[PDB]
DNA sequence: CCGGCACTGGAACAGGATGTATATATGTGACACGTGCCTGGAGACTAGGGAGTAATCCCCTTGGCGGTTAAAACGCGGGGGACAGCGCGTACGTGCGTTTAAGCGGTGCTAGAGCTGTCTACGACCAATTGAGCGGCCTCGGCACCGGGATTCTCCAGGGGATCCGG
DNA sequence: CCGGATCCCCTGGAGAATCCCGGTGCCGAGGCCGCTCAATTGGTCGTAGACAGCTCTAGCACCGCTTAAACGCACGTACGCGCTGTCCCCCGCGTTTTAACCGCCAAGGGGATTACTCCCTAGTCTCCAGGCACGTGTCACATATATACATCCTGTTCCAGTGCCGG
């Protein structure tokens, strides 16, 4: 069970959902939370800094909260999964968004997975979700290669999914045992304003002050793909150029540069002129208690 | 034979309520009791100094909160202040 | 012209400053630093002139001792120039 | 008021080093020393303001600063 | 009195080893022989400057006075 | 010559950027002031993602205007 | 007369409020002692004890032991950043010092 | 010396900014055959064909933020000294030992 | 009828006040009761310490050809004496400065 | 307003007793007052701790003697103890 | 009457204490200076403990007196009282 | 026949004493030293077993901290072996010497 | 101009030796739970002073503005010190045989830790009151600053003084 | 053999820093007066502990046995300490600039003061149950033993250097 770390990028998620087989969906990075977006049909994915210090200092939390779901029928109908895989939070949130909405042309593998898992229990459902070869391959294809060499405390971040399954905003978390129901919307808004308000209050309770207090959050909105909307042409040109540049970024991100850098430095050293420019482009100031040297030497008696 | 006051029972109850399957031998238990006594003495002394500096003849919850903020560093002080405020609110309400 | 070798003026400054007790840090720039640091703790906060003077004097005393420890660390390492490495070692030994 | 840590000028650090008995001073240490001060004040003022927050006062007195310094073991004489 | 060149040449030749003779070895040999080395060691370095260009003594791996010297073949 | 940068949470930060400067120095200043690595944030101008390797004058960023900082980090 | 219950249980707290109040009265820190001050002090003490015991239990589970030894307490106090500064001038008998290991970095994400 | 030091962190590569060390002008100041050979160790997106059909690099193919991040990570790993052979051998052994235990869970996943 | 209200300081033959020290001890919340001889002893110790410090400061001022004691003189007197330096090694004196401490290595050869 | 308690006149009288022809400045007087207050507070706190340790609710001459011995180093402590004992004996006689 | 048993803190003991301190190489002059520093620290702590014990009209140094002496110097010890 | 080069057994002992918390100082000679030192203050003085154990624990912790400081100073001075110079430097910095 | 045969050093690898973590089995002393009780915590009620609050005075803090430099900032030559490389030798790490005494276990004594009862003197509390100490004013001498010499410390220039080279 | 010219140590003089003397002014240190408030003196009363007596306990002394560890010696080796070299970076100095500071003025903010009241906790009484000392069952672990794995160290092996000589 490798499941390497995944980077949270809009183009990365767009390419990932394209690899999933679904054609009419993508993600967008909203910038202003006080603005209004058009057609935010699908749910929101929110990256927040997950720290267990609060839970350790608030150990009395296993009790059922007021916003927590009481019955099991709606949980059985909707797609909610626990965190049984170490690094499936991104996939958990993405599948929570995709499988809890209609009018979507899901991929054949995703369609048969949803059909098989329709009407199930969240624990074994998530366990079956984790045991998928195509899902793991898709996750690892877009996964960064550099973190796999690190193990050769930690700032962890987690996704939460906001979705209007039955006209009410439900929050889905990988680590939370029970989803919390806190969407009373359904009067005049298109579910966007309530999501913005809940994000605002989450940020307020997160920091509640002027100091940064480790300000690391990222909100993304799942939206139908704009290519078909623009087809049915400056908008088409900008959409296709964004798609191409994002695809290039995804291709470039997954390649490790260790061998390239090593080869470049070795070629410069064997060429002879390296010792010139490496002597001039020095970042740290010299004669500051740092032992800088041993470039062209052996040091083996 | 006289009796000696200690926090052994309360600390063990806290341990049970946080780690039901974990125990403490009576060699590090004395260490925990000494830590509790030292923290209590430091907080009480800081509260007494705060009362004396402001010409206060009584030690209220505000003095204890100020002593906790001064002594405990980082988010430990904030969490302790929140817990103390919640406990005081629950005690006053009931 | 007449230029002193590097070190003589430094020794003269050491002798002059150790023989006097003036304020090495300018009062007004230090006062603004105190005001801006206290802004994060409590906004719309006033400072007495005596409080600012006392805080500046305390910082002067703290920094002089830190520099003495830094100089001793440099001397221990067969070196004369003080370095950030020396300050880090001095603060780590003192528990800061 | 922002970016006033630069108010502690390089010669001001030089004067402190000369008072402490320093012949030669490095460059990057000029950025280091201010940072140390940027900690020390945060370790003192935060205490003093706390005293200011306890006496129902909106100004910082000299005696509060003296108490804050005494709490950390750096007792101050001449202000109370 | 006598020039330092011939005496340091004899000292470096008396090693009878492939490895070169260092400056410390020359200093200790001169001290044992009974020559003023502490007050004229820098002058000894100047002596090297009088023979390195000559070609009768070549540095092995060191640069300047520091290092080891060997007789040229 | 000043500039304002917003965050997704609405926090406002003030930076000093020359008109002929580049966004790499802006990211370096951001890292210096708040501490996040420069590679973990991206600049946004009117909803457009800033491209690395281009100066401020390339996209015509006016003085005392507003930009956005979107924090692209790792996770799950 | 109604049922007599301790003030510690009134506030939903484990540490004895009455004992803290008695110690404050006997300690003679001030002429008068407030009603809510013992509750606040006992709550702070209980929170600190709970945090230390939880960290010690985590260390013991890392050590595969079900009892907390002075080594576990020393490791828990020294590893934590805020507790180390609070207890930077204390000595723990049979506690030792932190070894030179890099196994602390473990981004575990599980139920 | 004879060999360029890549193993020990004592080399100044950790303290040297690879962003300034490697640039488009630096790459263009190299023999053509060396550049052609090195381009084969790069992704497909950053390589294109011009009028002559030879491999060419884009404007942002080398001075983008991701390359700088990769260089910084390489410098950090140099500081950790993970490139030394004495630890590279045990890294290889650790990587190979995983396949020995994976043979039981291969048939289930 | 009523005897003369002589001060306890005059009765015990010490300059520092006794009633003030006793009042501060009683109002300082140190203990429930305060003995009769405790304030006298504490005031005597305070007077001894003050006399020693003032004598050293006066000696320093005479060495400096100064008639009026200044904070610099107090700092010199406290730091020069080993016992006083141990007593007040963790204190800050306003307008006091530091003793001239130049090591041998600092001086030119 | 309100009277301020200080040892200015007492310090001046002691200085005149030891150095009749030597004056003192306002800053030096304030430093001396702060030193006296700090020493008084530290000795009183040590005596209170000594009384509390032995379950004693009163402060006698023994507590102050022990505080002086613990705080003041060596010969300074010995001379302070001698002076305090002489003062106590003189008070008892008269 | 016993005199001059500072050698009881033997050289292997100092070596092991430095090993716990992360020291891998120890010079021959470290042991004497370490013994002197330990003797000075013991003298200070024992003087404080003796003063505490004499204040209590006792001639037996209890563990609580040692804890109080250590705490008065800022080196409070946990596990022998409160 | 077979032996370890210097620097390996020392590291093994360092790890062993980092993972163990026994009394490195023998109890009886330390207690005898405490008894000898406690004669210049008061003669015919008794010590409890808990008191001498606490003294030994405190002294061991203080010496471990001092040795850590001296090792830090030696690493700062680009040296591996510790000298009395770094001991004096650490004592001065901590304020014990001056 | 140049390469098969006769010399070496140096990176890589294999095998023995050592230490350590892991898998079971012991028996054990210390930890966890039940019990008697007794004393300290809790429920009621009172009262008296410390604290909360309103109104007010003015000390002091904040804000602003005009000069005046004292001091910070920037630029350049360079001296010398930070850093690197090399060599050495001696001081320390590692190992082994030996001697020491530390540690464990049982025995015995007893001087002192700790608890208790009396009763006494010592300290808290309140009135009268009065002298010492605090607050405000004044003046005159000690010190900061000024300037002029005179002495002292620094550094570079001139020159006695030891030394290898060439007809 | 004895005239060249290079580098080393001493003194002298120019130049900057600082002591040393004396004048001037100014401002606060100490003395004095008025007041007021709290320290003294007197007396009473409550109880903290001083002291003598009893109990018991653990600290000291001593003995023996076992073996873990310290000691001393040997030997190797590698690390700290010169010694030298380099080179570049703060130091010192000159010129620019720039804002700190002294002085003044003004507004008002809240810190301190006084009065009023009110309610909150010390104090006392009585009840009762929470936790402490004690006893007892049980299991977590310190220990022991055997085995396999990870390091360490050294001895051996394969690949890259010179040195020779006539088509």
């Amino acid at each position: 069970k490798g499941w390497l770390e995944l980077e949270s990028d809009p183009g990365l998620f767009t390419l990932l959902v394209e690899d999933f087989g679904v054609k009419g969906v993508q993600v967008e990075e909203i910038y202003d939370l006080q603005s209004k977006c058009q057609g935010p049909v699908y749910g929101f994915i929110f990256l927040f800094k997950w720290i267990e210090e609060r839970r350790s200092r608030r150990k009395v939390s296993t009790l059922v909260d007021d916003t927590s779901v009481i019955d099991d029928d709606i949980v059985n109908n909707m797609f909610f999964a626990h965190q049984l895989i170490p690094n499936s939070s991104a996939t958990h949130a993405l599948l929570s968004v995709l499988l809890n909405c209609s009018s979507v042309d899901l991929g054949p593998t995703l369609s048969r997975m949803k059909d098989f898992t329709k009407g199930f229990s969240p624990e074994s459902k998530g366990y079956a979700i984790g045991n998928a070869p195509e899902l793991a391959k898709a996750h690892n294809s877009h996964a960064r290669p550099e973190p796999r060499h690190l193990p050769e405390t930690m700032e962890a971040f987690h996704f939460v999914s906001y979705v209007p399954i039955t006209g009410r905003l439900f929050e889905l978390d990988g680590l939370k045992v029970y989803p919390i129901d806190h969407g009373p919307w359904g009067e005049d808004e298109e579910w966007t304003d309530k999501a913005r308000r809940v994000i605002m209050e989450r940020i307020g309770l997160a920091t509640a002050g002027e100091p940064y207090h480790d300000i690391r959050f990222n909100l993304m909105a799942v939206v139908p793909d704009r290519r078909i909307k623009y087809e049915a042409e400056a908008c088409l040109k900008e959409e296709v150029e964004k798609r191409k540049k994002f695809k290039i970024d995804d291709q470039r991100r997954t390649h490790n540069y260790d061998e390239f850098i090593c080869t470049f430095i070795s070629m410069l050293a064997q060429e002879g002129m390296l010792a010139n420019l490496v002597e001039q482009n020095i970042s740290v100031r010299r004669r500051q208690g740092v032992s800088i040297g041993r470039l062209h030497k052996q040091r083996k008696p | 034979r006289s009796r000696k006051e200690s926090y052994s029972i309360y600390v063990y109850k806290v341990l049970k309520q946080v780690h039901p399957d974990t125990g403490i031998s009576s060699k590090a238990m004395g260490i925990m009791n000494s830590f509790v006594n030292d923290i209590f003495e430091r907080i009480a002394g800081e509260a007494s100094r705060l009362a004396h500096y402001n010409k206060r003849s009584t030690i209220t919850s505000r003095e204890i909160q100020t002593a906790v903020r001064l002594l405990l560093p980082g988010e430990l002080a904030k969490h302790a202040v929140s817990e103390g405020t919640k406990a005081v609110t629950k005690y006053t309400s009931s | 012209p007449h230029r002193y070798r590097p070190g003589t003026v430094a020794l003269r400054e050491i002798r002059r400053y150790q023989k006097s007790t003036e304020l090495l840090i300018r009062k007004l720039p230090f006062q603004r630093l105190v005001r801006e640091i206290a802004q994060d703790f409590k906004t719309d906060l006033r400072f007495q002139s005596s409080a600012v003077m006392a805080l500046q004097e305390a910082c002067e005393a703290y920094l002089v001792g830190l520099f003495e420890d830094t100089n001793l660390c440099a001397i221990h390492a067969k070196r004369v120039t003080i370095m950030p490495k020396d300050i880090q070692l001095a603060r780590r030994i003192r528990g800061e | 008021l922002r970016d006033n840590i630069q108010g502690i000028t390089k010669p001001a650090i030089r004067r402190l080093a000369r008072r402490g008995g320093v012949k030669r001073i490095s460059g990057l240490i000029y950025e280091e020393t201010r940072g140390v001060l940027k900690v020390f004040l945060e370790n003192v003022i935060r205490d003093a303001v706390t005293y200011t927050e306890h006496a129902k006062r909106k100004t910082v007195t000299a005696m509060d600063v003296v108490y804050a310094l005494k709490r950390q073991g750096r007792t101050l004489y001449g202000f109370g | 009195g006598p020039p330092v060149s011939e005496l340091i040449t004899k000292a470096v030749a008396a090693s009878k080893e492939r490895s070169g003779v260092s400056l410390a070895a020359l200093k200790k040999a001169l001290a044992a022989a009974g020559y003023d080395v502490e007050k004229n060691n820098s002058r000894i370095k100047l002596g090297l400057k009088s023979l390195v260009s000559k070609g009768t003594l070549v540095q092995t791996k060191g640069t300047g006075a520091s290092g080891s010297f060997k007789l040229n073949k | 010559m000043q500039i304002f940068v917003k965050t997704l949470t609405g926090k406002t930060i003030t930076l000093e950027v020359e008109p002929s400067d580049t966004i790499e120095n802006v990211k370096a200043k951001i890292q210096d002031k708040e501490g996040i690595p420069p590679d973990q944030q991206r600049l946004i101008f009117a909803g457009k993602q800033l491209e690395d390797g281009r100066t401020l004058s390339d996209y015509n960023i006016q003085k005392e205007s507003t930009l956005h900082l979107v924090l692209r980090l790792r996770g799950g | 007369r109604a049922k007599a219950k301790t003030r510690s249980s009134r506030a939903g707290l484990q540490f004895p409020v009455g004992r803290v109040h008695r110690l404050l009265r006997k300690g003679n820190y001030s002429e008068r002692v407030g009603a809510g001050a013992p509750v606040y002090l006992a709550a702070v003490l209980e929170y600190l004890t709970a945090e230390i015991l939880e960290l010690a239990g985590n260390a013991a589970r890392d050590n595969k032991k079900t009892r907390i030894i002075p080594r576990h307490l020393q490791l828990a106090i020294r590893n934590d950043e805020e507790l180390n500064k609070l207890l930077g001038k204390v000595t723990i008998a049979q506690g030792g010092v932190l070894p030179n290991i890099q196994a602390v970095l473990l981004p575990k994400k599980t139920e | 010396g004879e060999e360029i030091d890549f193993e020990t962190p004592g080399s100044i590569l950790v303290n040297t900014n690879l962003r300034a060390l490697i640039n488009s002008r630096t790459f263009h100041a190299l023999p053509s055959h060396f550049q052609q050979q090195l381009l084969f160790l790069l992704p497909e997106v950053d390589r294109q064909v011009g009028t002559d059909g030879l491999l060419r690099l884009s404007s942002s193919a080398l001075n983008n933020e991701f390359f700088t991040h990769a260089a910084q990570s390489w410098r950090e790993r140099l500081a950790d000294g993970e490139f030394t052979h004495e630890m590279q051998v045990r890294i290889r052994q650790e990587m190979e030992k995983e396949k020995k235990v994976e043979q039981w869970k291969e048939k289930f996943f």
